RNA sequence: GCCCCUAAGCGUGUGCUAAGUGGAAAAGGAUGUGCAGUCGCGAAGACAACCAGGAGGUUGGCUUAGAAGCAGCCACCCUU
């Protein structure tokens, strides 16, 4: 489902830099 | 038959290693050594696509007069390094020679000619070992199997050499094979 | 389909996708191939379906040879059971497979119909590839 | 005028020709032959010499696999 | 109509166009005629 | 981070994108567009269009009910 897609795909964010919790 | 020196501008490299070679590329330069008889190995750029012209134009073993500082070198191409991916040449290896010198080299060997109608060719060896001049070394050395028949073994021994060019491969190498084509029953066999 | 005769080890760690292949890079004995450009485990079935794929194209009068032999076994374990109890057991034969890597060589007359026939091998493939030549 | 082929078979003495052209030779027939068939078939050729002619009737044997010697 | 992701001339007769943005085969043959969906 | 919500640039110079792409996704399909590089043909008239010729042995052998350039298999010659 998109939930852990969206979740996920956020860490690519320019402040993440590429990393995040839980992916 | 006598080949004419293909002139490449050459400049001594400042500086050595991947860092400096990966920046050469990158502004289109290939890094390559100069070595020689005379023990004295130079550190030299060129320009990459200079280079890949002349190897397009005559082959992985081009004669080149390098002009190094205003001093020209005579040089043979000795050995390539070529990205598997990119195909971009990554590194050349270049040996001075003197005219006249006998320098070892492999050449490739072409297949020309119409086989025999039930016939495949295959090759087996791309490339054969040769003894030559420095300025005598053939670009491509063809054999015709225009008639033979099946089973028939063309082998090192059996090429036509110009003047000059020795065969240091051993003659017993095959160079072609020969064989009836493939009925579609065996096709199916192969590589089961 | 192939598969080993034997193995020493029959329940192997999985093979590492890393590293662009140093061995294998060229043609060597047809006068086309198939190329890799991706890292993948091919397995045996995959390798049976692409070669007969090409010799359906060619029909007969042509020669395949296949670069990679799928020995690396891959074990599954039984379905529906819960984690543990040991490794399962072995059931898929797989090439590892390095971008750089010729996987399928042919020699055919005819280049319109080689390269048409490898094209037909690349669809039954994991990965991306190209038709490679012996020449420079 | 007859057929090329037929005379063909009827100069070599056989019944039907290869399945195989190349992979197979049903009889031989000389130049002479040949010459004959291609005087017989002159009012039925683009060619100027019966030498020429020969030569057509020639790749006729060719086709199906008659020797020509 | 044929819809697919892929669509390929069948014939020589097929001619690949685009369309409001669609990729598109249009043909004489009205079998060959198909659109990219 | 700097159009307004919302502190600070609807900043300056040179390009690219037409998809709201930016602001999710594969194998694969595809005359989208830009930049760079190999190679072909062309003022001895190329590529597109239009006028005319495209043929004779011959229905090339074999297979078949049949197979005449155009199920299939082998060969793929010669002449004006
Ligand atoms: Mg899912
Ligand atoms: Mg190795
Ligand atoms: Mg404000
Ligand atoms: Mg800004
Ligand atoms: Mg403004
Ligand atoms: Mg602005
Ligand atoms: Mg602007
Ligand atoms: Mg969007
Ligand atoms: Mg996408
Ligand atoms: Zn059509």
């Amino acid at each position: 489902a998109k939930r852990g897609r969206k979740k996920r795909d956020r860490k690519h964010s320019k402040a993440n830099h590429g990393k995040r919790p839980n992916a | 038959t006598a080949n004419i020196p293909n002139k490449l501008t050459a400049n001594v490299r400042t500086r050595t290693g991947k860092g400096a070679s990966r920046q050469a590329r990158r502004d289109g330069k290939v890094p390559a050594v100069l070595y020689g008889h005379g023990t004295d190995p130079q550190h030299l750029e060129l320009n990459a696509r200079d280079f890949a012209a002349v190897l397009r134009s005559h082959g992985t073993n081009a004669i080149l007069t390098l002009d190094i500082e205003g001093t020209e070198q005579l040089a043979l191409t000795k050995a390539l390094d070529v990205h598997p991916i990119r195909r971009n040449i990554q590194h050349a290896d270049l040996l001075v020679v003197q005219r006249g010198e006998k320098v070892t080299v492999e050449v490739t060997v072409l297949v020309e000619g119409d086989a025999t109608p039930g016939t495949l060719v295959t090759q087996d060896a791309n490339t054969i070992e040769i003894e030559a001049e420095a300025l005598s070394i053939p670009e491509q050395l063809t054999v015709s199997v225009e008639g033979v028949e099946a089973g028939t073994q063309i082998t090192a021994g059996q090429i036509s050499l110009p003047e000059g060019v020795n065969l240091i491969s051993d003659p017993e190498l095959l160079v072609v094979n020969v064989v009836e084509a493939p009925s579609a029953e065996a096709l199916e066999e192969e590589g089961a | 389909m192939l598969i080993p005769r034997k193995v020493k080890h029959r329940k192997q760690h999985h093979p590492e996708q890393r590293g662009i292949a140093s061995g294998g890079t060229s043609v060597s004995f047809g006068d086309y191939g198939i190329q890799a450009l991706e890292h993948a485990y091919i397995t045996n079935r995959q390798i049976e379906s692409a070669r007969i794929a090409i010799n359906r194209h060619i029909k007969r009068g042509g020669k395949v040879w296949i670069n990679i032999f799928p020995d690396r076994p891959l074990t599954k374990k039984p379905a529906e059971t819960r984690m543990g109890s040991g490794k399962g057991s072995p059931e898929w034969w797989v090439a590892n497979v390095k971008p750089g890597r010729v996987l399928f060589e042919l020699s055919y007359p005819d280049e319109k119909t080689a390269r048409d026939a490898l094209t037909r091998a690349i669809h039954k493939l994991p990965i991306k590839a190209r038709i490679v030549t012996r020449e420079e | 005028t007859p057929p090329a082929a037929k005379l063909l078979l009827k100069a070599a003495g056989v019944q039907k020709g290869s399945g195989e052209p190349h992979k197979t030779k049903v009889a031989k027939v000389t130049w002479d032959q040949v010459r004959e068939i291609a005087e017989t078939k002159k009012a039925d050729l683009n060619a100027n010499d019966i030498d020429a002619a020969a030569k057509i009737i020639a790749g006729t044997a060719r086709s199906m696999g008659i020797t020509v010697e | 109509m044929k819809v697919n992701p892929s669509v390929k001339p069948i014939c020589d007769k097929c001619r690949v166009i685009r369309r409001h943005g669609r990729v598109m085969v249009i043909c004489s043959d009205p079998r060959h005629k198909q659109r990219q969906g």
